[PDB]
């Protein structure tokens, strides 16, 4: 009841993520230095991707009260009265003080200082309590120090809407444990399956008026780029994601557009000087019903190289799956997809013609 | 000719000698070749004489000297008689031509122009370009290469006191780096072994090819 | 809605773009150096064209104070009216105190530490602007420490000001947010197919987003007008001869490169561009095969021997392919 899919795919010369200082993400294994994608990004990708074609917009925010106050200001509520109650919908949930805020000094509306992860119907849905009670509202702005009014227990029923993205990737509020959905996809870093330096690209600004004396460079700089055949891997707990949504068909129809949101997606940090648009050159998804795995140590040893990248990587990866199947049996399907006819990969299973011909028989075959 | 190559070490803790100065440098590459053989004619380029490359400075120096005299292990030296050292002949495979060698070429591109109150003087700036065509243009048809021309400084030299002994001044190094391509075998032979450029004791002229 | 370009050009023995040394640029790929051209570069020179033929001029400078200045001087300002006014224009803008300045010189009029990307006709109505309020700037100069008195709504107004550069490229600038517009063409470096450590056969790739782009324009035929103008000046444009290769797709659900393809250097003492050509072909076949999508496929190549199939319908030319898949898009 573990989906595990694994994925080799090789990015040109880019920067998909960069680190905190313009240096992309690396990480020390097996001796060497390999740049990684953190996961998260590829996370956010994923989600905005899969929540893209199945529109639920999971959106992940902070200014709630903005945009609480925005639906009432466009259901005929004056600005001050919007502002207060969408206050007084934060205000009313939070234990013992409500929703704590950052100190607020503006004229806009306070920023939670915790992250809500919701969808857009479940604003509408908290717009709508705050609505059906103008004149409570009122009565509290009338107030100095204003308090709840909300009737809590729906508004509360309303924060535990789940969602597509709420269901894969979980939710967390500490003010509110009850709200507290969890995650069904485990999701690792993908690392290079080849140690990689990181090479300093200096590049500068020209200016468009010149003046004698000089050449005229607006400005300079150095972004550090690396390319490499980078390793993925993915798991998906089918039994929790079916717990979380509750249906099986819907169950069934997110975790096929996972996966192919998954395979499908490259993160956009800086592709826009830099198109790294590419395609997994290998594509395995094992259906596993005892315990997720990874191939990961298959990647220790780094590969030297002067040679390509992607065929010793893959039969490389066969040897391992080979082996570790040999040595951990195990009642489980395997298959996959190759943009490389050359060899034959055995012990990943029956070879799927395509990416999305292999993706339907795995969630087919997975219950 | 043939290729060795060496790093020398400050004597003493007190940098007293030798990488305090180039001209002690220099004393210490002729010092390590004792015969020393020297033909001139009016204006050709020298072969006496012996080509070295520093490629880095922050480890008392890094040099790499192809010359034809056998050279000879000192005081603060490495722990052998090298670092590496071997023979090289440029007749091997006849270096044919037509065929793509790479390369690693120095150079000062200079002009020279008369100065107020001078005593004429040369300058190491010759908008657009310029020092592809100077040394294009002494890179007569033999392996033409490519022009890497950089924008920045500096070179500088003086005097330990000893007397015949260049005293301060300072010069630009252009470094080139490519893959030679070879219009005539002999030509770049003679310009190999010679060195490109005046001021062979202070770096310039030496050129390393490679295969492709 | 994504128009994706491939390009095999073999470039002769010179130096396009040097390095921070001289040394031209050179990425390390499945193992083995590859001297490359940077994006910038190449942008740099499409842009140049496009504007060049759509004379536009999106002229990309520090110096804003220094043209502002000129305007008002070729308008009847003095120079010392001209340079406080202009600097009245900048310092009215944005977080409390304008936009910020270099450490000024004693005769030289400043330059913004930010950086700014304009047409001409936005910094002419700058200055009309500036105009407008003669008596207002004459009055803050006989102050020390001036402050901002022009309208920053309606110069905020001209500053978003696009342009084909703007539209596709993209802009920035830090301080001021509502002007920041997203770029819509996606371009990558051009590495060679053959470890070289200059002359080589470059692969080249860029993607349109049409949508992002229509979306900045805001009209069709603009942007169909700005997409077709591009590809040419892709193909056509060499920093300071034509595609060996040229492959334009139109994609529907994601755009694709495919450098991969050539991770796997090629060994030589042969020719380089048949086997770029066929390699290339073969990788789109079986990636064809492998991710079945419904997209539109066109290619011209200025070799006639071999029959790339997976790569669609050969069309005869440049400006022919160009002109069927922007149509078809």
């Amino acid at each position: 009841t573990f989906v595990d899919i694994h994925a080799i795919q090789t990015l040109p010369y880019s920067n998909i993520n960069r680190d905190d200082l313009g240096s992309p993400k690396t990480v020390v294994y097996g001796g060497k230095e390999r740049t990684r994608v953190s996961s998260q990004s590829w996370k956010r990708a994923v989600r905005h991707e899969v929540e893209a074609r199945l529109g639920d917009k999971a959106v992940r925010t902070r200014r709630i009260i903005s945009e609480i106050a925005k639906r009432l200001r466009e259901r005929g509520w004056d600005a001050d009265l919007a502002d207060a109650g969408a206050r007084q919908v934060v205000l009313s949930v939070g234990k013992k003080s409500g929703i704590k805020l950052e100190k607020e000094k503006d004229s806009e509306a306070p920023a939670t200082s915790v992250l809500f992860y919701l969808p857009v119907p479940a604003i509408d849905e908290l717009a709508a309590i705050a609505d059906e009670h103008r004149d409570a509202v009122a009565k509290e702005a009338a107030k100095k120090t204003p308090k709840g009014i909300l009737p809590a227990d729906r508004i509360t029923e309303v924060l535990k809407s789940r969602n597509v993205s709420v269901n894969l990737f979980g939710r967390m509020l500490a003010e509110l444990p009850s709200t507290e959905v969890d995650g069904a996809v485990q999701f690792a870093h993908a690392f290079t399956v080849h140690g990689t330096t990181v090479e300093v690209d200096f590049f500068t600004a020209v200016d468009d008026i010149p003046k004698e004396n000089d050449h005229g460079s607006g400005h300079m700089n150095a972004g550090q780029f690396s390319a490499g055949t980078f390793y993925r891997y993915a798991n998906v707990n089918l039994d929790r994601l079916v717990e979380n949504t509750g249906d099986a068909q819907t169950a069934r129809t997110a975790v096929a557009e996972f996966l192919r949101a998954f395979l499908s997606t490259v993160p956009s940090g800086k592709q826009n000087a830099t198109a790294a648009m590419t395609l997994p050159d290998l594509v395995h998804i094992a259906v596993r019903f005892d315990r997720p795995i990874s191939f990961a140590p298959a990647f220790e040893t780094a590969l030297y190289g002067s040679d390509g990248y992607t065929l010793r990587a893959c039969q490389e990866l066969n040897n391992y799956a080979e082996r570790l199947r040999e040595v951990w049996p195990d009642d489980a399907i395997r298959g996959y997809a190759t943009v490389e006819n050359k060899t034959d990969l055995a012990a990943l299973g029956e070879r799927y013609d395509s990416y999305p011909a292999l993706i339907d028989a795995m969630v087919a075959a997975a219950f | 000719t043939w290729l060795t190559k060496i790093v020398p070490d400050l004597r003493y803790r007190q940098t007293r000698a030798d990488f305090r100065t180039a001209g002690n440098l220099h004393r210490k590459l002729i010092r390590l070749s004792s015969d020393l053989g020297e033909e001139r004619i009016a204006n050709p380029r020298q072969q006496s004489g012996l080509l070295f490359r520093i490629e880095e400075t922050r480890n008392e120096l890094y040099l790499l000297v192809q010359s034809h005299s056998p050279l000879r292990v000192d005081r603060l030296g490495p722990g052998y008689h090298g670092v590496q050292m071997r023979n090289l002949d440029p007749f091997l495979a006849r270096l044919d031509k037509g065929s793509r060698v790479r390369y690693r070429i120095v150079a000062s591109p200079t002009k020279r122009l008369g100065r107020s109150e001078n005593n004429t003087q040369r300058l190491g700036l010759k908008r657009g370009a310029a020092a592809e065509e100077w040394w294009h243009s002494r890179a007569a048809a033999n392996g033409l290469e490519l022009l890497s021309t950089y924008a920045q400084t500096l070179d500088d030299v003086r005097d330990p006191g000893t007397a015949d002994r260049s005293r301060k001044i300072r010069h630009p190094a252009v470094r080139f780096d490519g893959e030679a391509v070879i219009s005539d075998v002999d030509a770049v032979r003679h310009a190999v072994l010679n060195g490109i450029g005046r001021g062979k004791s202070y770096g310039c002229g030496l050129l390393s090819l490679a295969l492709i």
